């Protein structure tokens, strides 16, 4: 990164830990939380990487950086699946029509049984890839699949733990 | 001879839902609406489907929409008149069959608030009940009687629009019940989690939740108190607190949880 | 083989309380002010 | 999973334990098993918080000693007397010695108990409770939470189950048990009312935590969901049910609604008066007039109406006067009764009397069980023989803690204690991680065939009509005061209603929330249990506890201090007979901490 | 579906009763401020005979009466205009 | 209608699929850019706007009050309206 600012290892540790908990604490399910925050997170993450490059092997800073990277990876991956679920549910809502009447109704997803098989596979792939972020995966993608289940009757492993 | 129009949907035919009119003699029927529905099922059309257990208003299973306003059929009175009594499922809910709603989202949202007492120290051996004064117990008076009928939920215009993001009146009142319980020691954690634009501040004070509550509770007042407490007690470090609790739930099973 | 139904908008039938109509009049307050300004602007431009 | 038996989609699950029921007993058992590290599922017809446990009002009995000095051993003596020396003293000791701990644990999970001036749990007076082994006075052991002690317990036990992350299969109606040829339960076969699929849960140890069968009478305090489904499953498995003749009528039930007025109303000063305005309860059970055992109070009320001193235009009921009590105490201690009266009776508690009449409330009978909650299949040589893989808890089970008459505020205690015991007992048998159970090859075949036969039933009689017939016969032929002639007439009638189930017909043939089909499957369970009740009662030629024969008005300890075991001959209710055998009562306490309470007179 | 006690119909009548009065006043005040300015800049002045008035005008302003096209815009409005205006 | 069935979902922060969440972030930037540009309207009004009755005002100051120190006798009725 192009910068002349210099930071101590203590300052570098503080910045990295602040960003890690900020990301892990923010509610990922609300889209506006990620849309508004990610621009600020990306600017900070670039600065954190530059100042923590010497301390990648450090016993305290190193683990923080590794967790921070993993959290950002999980944040982007989970947001992608829930974005597609939101697309499916909004296609379904538009199909209901104006006022629910069906008056000016859009055409209704035809491969919905198959689009629900795609999402559930993605959900399970996220669970395996990010084993230490299940609480966040369930907050975003898990709950998203529970909403879809109310529209289409499909089977996924955690369906019973979502009251289905 | 009252006329009762009832919403009907077959999950298999998947034909457009319709209102079917039945005629019942109130002389041979119980005063409450649920009695009329049972009589219709027993005599005329046994296909009619509806949830009912307690018959005394306590289970919270007979929540329906009667003549426009949500309520429990077992406590609702039949009001004879020329106008047909219209009975429909709970508003803006997915209908599994006839008058049986799909309240799975409501159950999941409740599991999210983690409604169980949390303490930092495990009960020491040789310890009796955790101390609570009569005055402290009085604080939890109007909040612990909620039967989860889900009427207040399906009467909020804000839950109609954003069902999967807004926790809803009933869940929010239950969250205040655990934020107000002197015995709970995770007050700050609960307030930090609930302090979200979608979860809490989607309540615009319509007051439909308090008007339709079958148990006479005031979910609207509780949400107002919870918003005032959060605003006064907010600290910059709350976000970190939420993150740390999320790390503590890392090994939990697959279901809604604090995160 | 089975599918659930999605009930229509509740606005058309749900009973209205006086606290719910008045809460709307509050959320529509700024919308009326803009409307009035537009009317006065249009009148100042297309009348007398 | 995915299979196809007789054209039905069958899913297979393979757990270490399965709990049928999400009421008090079921929620506690599940939380315990999960806490022991065992993979478990909990099947329920309704959301766990809508179970009948929620309708409980009085409280749970514990020798906490918060109101007065108390000993669990004193609680144990009271239970033996209340059981009329039909309950096992082994199980009674285990329950009473654990009552303090169980109640405090419930508070530790957040149960919003009512509080004293010192911050301790408030305890109220209840009927049949004394101090100093009867030589003292009224004992205040019923830790209550206002008039809503059930709502509190069930909600708190659900919270505990959420904390432990219990796998719940909500709105799944269990049909039968997956029994092995050897004679061991290998799980349950259930249906989903939301998807329409059949699921074959296979577990090493199964816990039947269903409720009672109180909806087999015309007027009951029970819920419409109280059809005794786990008893029917056991009966259709060829296993015995016990003490089904002992049906408790609660003294005060709103007239004619059939709702329940808490015994705490009387335990806080309420007085029952007659047409003459007399507190008649002093003549019967003089030392404890209105706080006598529920069986004595009910019989007294029935005799009074029979003698002509009944209240009302039809002189058909009795009046409960709470008006004299302070309005603050009514508002603080009896907050729920007041509203229910105002609705289902139109009475202002503070100014008017409440119309009440004895109503069926609880069923002391159920699946025979030992003190470890293991279901029993007694044999002539082994009266304590246990089904290898089956356990029971709650109103469904009959460990005989309650014997011939249950003391108020002891059932909610049996839910917590025996649900906990059942989880402990499975932990010893099944290890936290074990090879999966081998479901027998023809697992469910018969159940699927019967379900399909009932699904496509096009006979003349309707489920509702048949149910009304059964409810009428039970109400008229097995009342508070039973006579042998009527019991015989009724026994013939219930056998006819049994062979009439072959003509039942349903109009709805779908599988998603087909209440018509579910209610017909429930009627099968109701018929078999109601039949066994009438048969067992007619066979018992004595008067013990709730069973009060006019022909035989005296207890027979010599020839009738026995548990009554009923068996359904064939799995089909329309092809079976009710055979009756007997097993001895356990009289010796399990430890020496408590002594054997010798059989004696029960005057109250 | 449709009901008079519906949230829609009762929120539409409430809004009308609440806002239409406020609005009528508000617009009226603007209309009044407009008239105050107009009456101070060109007050409508009523003449008896248009022909005589036109003559006095042409005489007062030194305008040739032949080059001025007088037209009747309305029953109560006449208008003199320049006929040789680009 | 129908929807694609072979979507390659994002796997990490450096292997990302273009979705409507990223489009919404571009919208945030573009709307915020408009706000920066529209600030030039109110700022330009305050800078370029002059409130003067005529061209005389400046001539009066050049010939009678060049130093902005000359003191004028005050006749209250002039601007008091009475
Ligand atoms: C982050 C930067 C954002 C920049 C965005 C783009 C520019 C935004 C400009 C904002 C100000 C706009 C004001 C209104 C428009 C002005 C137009 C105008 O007339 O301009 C000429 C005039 C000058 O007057 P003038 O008379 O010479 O010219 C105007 C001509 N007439 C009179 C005809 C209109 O500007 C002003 O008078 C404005 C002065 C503003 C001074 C602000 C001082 C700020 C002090 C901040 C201290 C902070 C301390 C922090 C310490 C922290 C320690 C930890
Ligand atoms: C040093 C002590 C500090 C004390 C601080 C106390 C502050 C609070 C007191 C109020 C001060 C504000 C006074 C208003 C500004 C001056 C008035 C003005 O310019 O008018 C004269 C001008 C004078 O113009 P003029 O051309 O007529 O003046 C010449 C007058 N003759 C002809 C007699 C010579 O008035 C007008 O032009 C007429 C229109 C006036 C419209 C006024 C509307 C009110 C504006 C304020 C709104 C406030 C909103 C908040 C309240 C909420 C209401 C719902
Ligand atoms: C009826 C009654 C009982 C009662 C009481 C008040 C009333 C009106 N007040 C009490 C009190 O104050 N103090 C006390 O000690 N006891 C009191 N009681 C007794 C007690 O509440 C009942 O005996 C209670 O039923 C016992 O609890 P239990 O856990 O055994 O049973 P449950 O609450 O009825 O729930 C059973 C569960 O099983 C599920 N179920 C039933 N059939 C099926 C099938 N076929 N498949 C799957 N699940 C099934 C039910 O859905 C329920 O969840
Ligand atoms: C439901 C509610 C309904 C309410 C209905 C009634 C609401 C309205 C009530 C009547 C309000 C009337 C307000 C009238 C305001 C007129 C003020 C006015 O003329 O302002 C211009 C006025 C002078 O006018 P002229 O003499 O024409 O000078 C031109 C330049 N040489 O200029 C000023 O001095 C304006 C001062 C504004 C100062 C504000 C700060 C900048
Ligand atoms: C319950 C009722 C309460 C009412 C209280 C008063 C409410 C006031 C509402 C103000 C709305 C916003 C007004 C914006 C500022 C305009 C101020 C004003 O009077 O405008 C004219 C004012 C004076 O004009 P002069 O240059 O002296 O001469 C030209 C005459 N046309 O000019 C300005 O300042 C214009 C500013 C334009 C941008 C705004
Ligand atoms: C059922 O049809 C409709 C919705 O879906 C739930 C809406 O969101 C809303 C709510 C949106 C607005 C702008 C009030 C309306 C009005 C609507 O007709
Ligand atoms: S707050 Fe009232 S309406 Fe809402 S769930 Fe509780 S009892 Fe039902
Ligand atoms: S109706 Fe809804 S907006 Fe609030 S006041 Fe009640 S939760
Ligand atoms: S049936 Fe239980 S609330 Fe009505
Ligand atoms: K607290």
């Amino acid at each position: 990164m192009l910068t002349v600012d210099k930071f101590t290892r203590a300052e570098a540790l503080q910045r990295a830990s602040n960003l890690y908990y900020q990301v892990l604490g923010t509610n990922w399910e609300d889209g506006l939380n990620l849309v508004l925050d990610v621009p600020f997170w990306e600017s900070e993450l670039e600065k954190v990487d530059h100042m923590c490059e010497p301390y990648l092997c450090d016993d305290e800073i190193g683990p923080i950086i590794r967790n921070l990277h993993e959290t950002v990876n999980c944040m982007y991956a989970c947001e992608d699946v829930r974005d597609h679920i939101n697309e499916l549910l909004e296609l379904s809502s538009r199909a209901e029509g104006v006022m629910g009447s069906g008056a000016a109704a859009s055409e209704e997803v035809e491969n919905m049984p198959e689009q629900c098989g795609m999402v559930t596979k993605a959900y399970e792939d996220l669970l395996a890839r990010y084993p230490e972020h299940h609480p966040k995966i369930e907050q975003t993608v898990g709950h998203g699949l529970a909403v879809l289940r109310q529209l289409e009757k499909f089977n996924f492993k955690s369906s019973h733990r979502y009251f289905f | 001879m009252q006329t009762f129009r009832v919403y009907r949907y077959d999950p298999l035919l998947q034909d457009k839902p319709h209102m079917q009119e039945f005629n019942i003699d109130l002389a041979q029927c119980g005063p409450m609406i649920l009695d009329a529905l049972i009589k219709i099922k027993a005599t005329q059309d046994s296909t009619l489907a509806f949830r009912r257990s307690c018959r005394e208003g306590i289970c919270g299973s007979c929540a329906m929409n009667i003549n426009g306003k949500n309520g429990l059929a077992c406590l609702q009175y039949i009001e004879p008149g020329a106008a047909p009594i219209d009975i429909q499922p709970l508003p803006h809910t997915y209908v599994l069959k006839d008058l049986v709603p799909d309240l799975s989202n409501f159950y999941n949202q409740y599991k999210s608030i983690e409604p169980f007492l949390k303490r930092r120290r495990a009960k020491q051996p040789g310890e009796k009940e955790y101390y609570q004064s009569i005055e402290d117990r009085e604080k939890l008076d109007g909040m612990y009687e909620c039967n989860l009928c889900a009427c207040c939920m399906t009467s909020c215009p804000s839950y109609w629009w954003n069902p999967e993001y807004y926790l809803g009146p009933a869940v929010l009142l239950q969250a205040y019940r655990w934020i107000a319980d002197s015995r709970d020691e995770f007050t700050t954690e609960r307030m930090a989690w609930i302090n979200d634009s979608m979860r809490l501040y989607r309540c615009h004070g319509i007051m439909n939740c308090t008007s339709c509550c079958p148990k006479g509770l005031d979910p609207a007042k509780a949400i107002a108190k919870m918003k005032a407490a959060i605003a006064a007690a907010y600290e910059p470090g709350w976000t970190k607190i939420v993150a740390q609790e999320s790390i503590a739930n890392k090994k939990r099973e697959s279901g809604m949880m604090y995160a | 083989s089975y599918k659930s139904a999605h009930q229509e908008t509740p606005l058309t039938y749900y009973r209205a309380t006086q606290h719910a109509t008045s809460s709307i009049n509050h959320r529509l307050a700024y919308i009326n002010a803009v409307f009035v300004i537009w009317v006065c602007d249009s009148l100042n431009d297309v009348d007398q | 999973a995915a299979a196809a038996a007789a054209g039905y989609a069958v899913h297979d699950h393979f757990y270490d334990a399965v709990v049928v029921g999400a009421g008090g007993a079921g929620l506690r058992a599940a939380s315990g098993l999960v806490a022991h590290g065992l993979k478990t599922a909990c099947i329920s017809k309704v959301f766990p918080t809508r179970s009948h446990t929620v309708a409980a009002q009085g409280g749970i009995n514990a020798a906490l000693g918060n109101m007065t000095e108390d000993d669990w051993r004193w609680h144990a003596y009271d239970t033996v007397k209340g059981s009329d020396w039909l309950g096992d003293q082994d199980a009674i000791e285990h329950m009473c010695r654990l009552a303090p701990q169980v109640v405090l644990e419930l508070e530790s999970y957040g149960l919003p108990f009512s509080r004293t001036k010192e911050g301790k749990i408030y305890q109220r007076a209840f009927g049949g409770q004394s101090l100093k082994f009867g030589k003292g006075g009224q004992a205040y052991r019923c830790a209550a939470a206002a008039d809503r002690t059930g709502h509190a317990i069930l909600h708190t036990l659900y919270g505990m189950s959420l904390k432990y992350d219990c796998l719940f299969f909500i709105e799944y109606f269990a049909l039968d048990l997956i029994m092995d040829q050897d004679g061991s339960c290998k799980g349950v076969i259930a249906m989903s009312m939301e998807d329409g699929s059949i699921h074959r849960f296979g577990a090493h140890q199964t816990v039947i935590a269903t409720g009672g069968y109180g909806r087999a009478y015309q007027s009951c305090t029970s819920a419409h969901t109280c059809t005794g489904d786990g008893g029917g499953m056991v009966s259709r498995a060829g296993l015995p049910l016990q003490d089904l003749e002992f049906v408790q009528f609660h003294p005060t039930g709103i007239f004619p609604a059939g709702c329940l007025m808490t015994e705490g109303c009387r335990g806080e000063g309420g007085i029952l008066r007659n047409s003459e305005g007399e507190p008649f309860m002093a003549r019967y059970a003089p030392t404890a007039k209105d706080l006598a055992s529920r069986d004595v109070v009910s019989r007294a009320m029935t005799l009074e109406i029979r003698e002509g001193r009944g209240v009302g235009p039809n002189k058909d009921h009795i009046y409960l006067h709470l008006d004299h009590l302070p309005a603050e105490t009514l508002r603080e201690r009896l907050p729920g009764i007041s509203e229910t009266a105002k609705i289902f009776a139109g009475v202002d508690v503070t100014k008017e009397p409440i119309p009440v009449l004895p109503t069926v409330h609880y069923n002391m009978g159920g699946i025979p069980t030992n003190w470890k909650a293991q279901c029993l299949n007694p044999t002539s040589s082994d009266p304590n023989k246990i089904v290898p893989g089956l356990l029971a808890a709650g109103e469904a089970g009959s460990a005989s803690v309650h014997g011939a008459n249950r003391l108020g505020a002891n059932s909610l205690l049996d839910l917590v204690v025996f649900g906990r015991t059942a989880a402990d007992t499975v932990a010893e048998i099944v290890k936290p991680n074990s090879p999966p159970v081998t479901l027998p090859k023809d697992a469910g075949g018969g159940t699927i065939d019967r379900f399909d036969k009932i699904r496509h039933a096009k006979g003349p009689v309707s489920t509702a009509d048949l149910r009304s017939k059964l409810q009428r016969t039970m109400q008229t032929r097995a009342p508070v005061y039973r006579n042998g002639d009527d019991l015989k007439k009724g026994c013939e009638e219930v056998r006819e209603i049994m062979k009439e189930y072959k003509d039942v017909g349903i109009k709805d043939r779908t599988l998603v929330w087909n209440t018509d089909l579910i209610e017909t499957l429930e009627l099968e369970n109701l018929i078999t249990q109601a039949a066994q009740t009438i048969v067992s009662g007619e066979a018992r030629k004595e008067s013990r506890g709730a069973h009060a024969r006019e022909d035989f008005t005296e207890r027979d300890d010599k020839k009738w201090m026995k548990h009554s075991l009923s068996y359904q001959t064939k799995p089909h209710v329309e092809e079976s007979d009710i055979v009756l055998k007997y097993r001895p009562v356990v009289d010796q306490p399990l430890d020496s901490e408590m002594h054997h309470v010798p059989p004696a007179k029960r005057v109250y | 579906m449709l009901r008079y006690d519906s949230l829609l119909w009762q929120c539409t009548l409430a809004a009308g009763i609440w806002f239409i009065p406020q609005d009528v006043a508000a617009i009226s005040a603007f209309l009044l401020y407009g008239r105050s300015k107009s009456r101070t800049i060109n007050q409508p002045v009523y003449v008896d005979n248009i022909d005589t008035a036109a003559n006095e005008y042409f005489k007062r302003k030194g305008l040739d009466p032949t080059k001025m096209i007088m037209m009747r815009k309305s029953s109560k409005i006449t208008e003199i205009r320049y006929g040789e205006m680009y | 209608a129908r929807v694609p069935e072979d979507i390659e979902f994002t796997k990490n922060r450096y292997t990302r699929r273009y979705n409507l969440a990223t489009e919404d972030r571009v919208k945030l930037l573009n709307w915020n850019a408009f706000c920066i540009a529209v600030t030039a309207l109110p700022i330009a009004y305050v800078y370029y706007s002059w409130y003067e009755s005529s061209e005389d005002t400046d001539m009066i100051y050049r010939t009678m009050d060049p130093m902005r120190e000359a003191k004028a006798d005050y006749y209250l009725p002039l601007l008091r309206g009475h």
